[PDB]
C-alpha cells in the first residue's frame, strides 16, 4: 500500500552527479590509457555488468585505481560515464564505435542495444 | 506522488 | 544532441537498493536508539539535506557510525531509509505523525510535503 | 531511447 514519488529515481542520480562533478565521496580512479576519471563504485555497479563484477571481488572491492583494457578510447568512456550519471547518451556518427565497443566491454546492454539499432539504421 |  | 534511456534511472536505484540489501559496499551504520541501519553515504546525501551536510563536514565525512537524535523513531527512519531506496513511502495512519517528524529532521522536503497533505486530508 |  506504498505511494510513490514519480521524480525521486531521477533526483537521486542528478544529486549523484553533482557529487561526482565536485569530487565528493568518489572512491575510486578508472584509468583508460594516459586518462583518469573519478567515480562512484555503486554507481559504476549499478550500471554496468563489469563494474558490478570488478567490485563485489573479494580483492577488488578494495582497490583505489581501476585499470581498464588498453583498446579502450577514453571519449568513449567518458561518454558512458556521464551515461552513467545522467542516463543522456550523447552518441554520434564519430564516435558510436568506440561506444558501442566500450559499452559491450563494460557490459551496459541498454547502450549496445541502441548503438546496434542507430548503426543498423545507417 | 501516485498509487504505482 | 543526446539521447535519453527513460528507465536507467529507476534502474540504477533498484541496483544500489539491492546492493543494501545484500550489504555490499555499505559505508555507514546510522544509529537510531537501539536499532542500526546499514547504507551508502552518497544515497543517504543524495535524499537527505541532514545526510548531504553531514557528509560533506571534513570531519563527519570519515566517520562510520551516525548517531541520529534520540527523539528519532526507528520504524520512521526504516520507512524513510526505504524510500530513498525505492520511491516507495509506506505511509499508513499509525506511523505518518512518526514519518513527517523524521523527514523535517532528515530534510526530505518531498516526504514532508505529502505528509501535511495526508494529514490535512484527514 | 527518447529525445529529452
Ligand atoms: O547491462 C548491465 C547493467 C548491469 C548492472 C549490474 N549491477 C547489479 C546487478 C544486480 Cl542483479 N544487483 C546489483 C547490481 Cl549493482 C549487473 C549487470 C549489468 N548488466
Ligand atoms: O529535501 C531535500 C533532499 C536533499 C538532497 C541534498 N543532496 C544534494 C544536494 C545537492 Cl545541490 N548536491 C548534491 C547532493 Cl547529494 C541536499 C538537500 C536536500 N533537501
Ligand atoms: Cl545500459
Ligand atoms: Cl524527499
Amino acid at each position: 500500500s506504498c505511494i510513490q514519488f514519480t521524480r525521486h529515481a531521477s533526483d537521486v542520480l542528478l544529486n549523484l552527479n553533482r557529487l561526482r562533478s565536485r569530487d565528493i565521496l568518489t572512491d575510486v580512479v578508472i584509468v583508460v590509457s594516459r586518462e583518469q576519471f573519478r567515480a562512484h563504485k555503486t554507481v559504476l555497479m549499478a550500471c554496468s555488468g563489469l563494474f558490478y563484477s570488478i567490485f563485489t571481488d573479494q580483492l577488488k572491492c578494495n582497490l583505489s585505481v581501476i585499470n581498464l583494457d588498453p583498446e579502450i578510447n577514453p571519449e568513449g568512456f567518458c561518454i558512458l560515464l556521464d551515461f552513467m550519471y545522467t542516463s543522456r547518451l550523447n552518441l554520434r556518427e564519430g564516435n558510436i564505435m568506440a561506444v558501442m565497443a566500450t559499452a559491450m566491454y563494460l557490459q551496459m546492454e541498454h547502450v549496445v542495444d541502441t548503438c546496434r539499432k542507430f548503426i543498423k539504421a545507417s | 506522488w501516485v498509487i504505482p
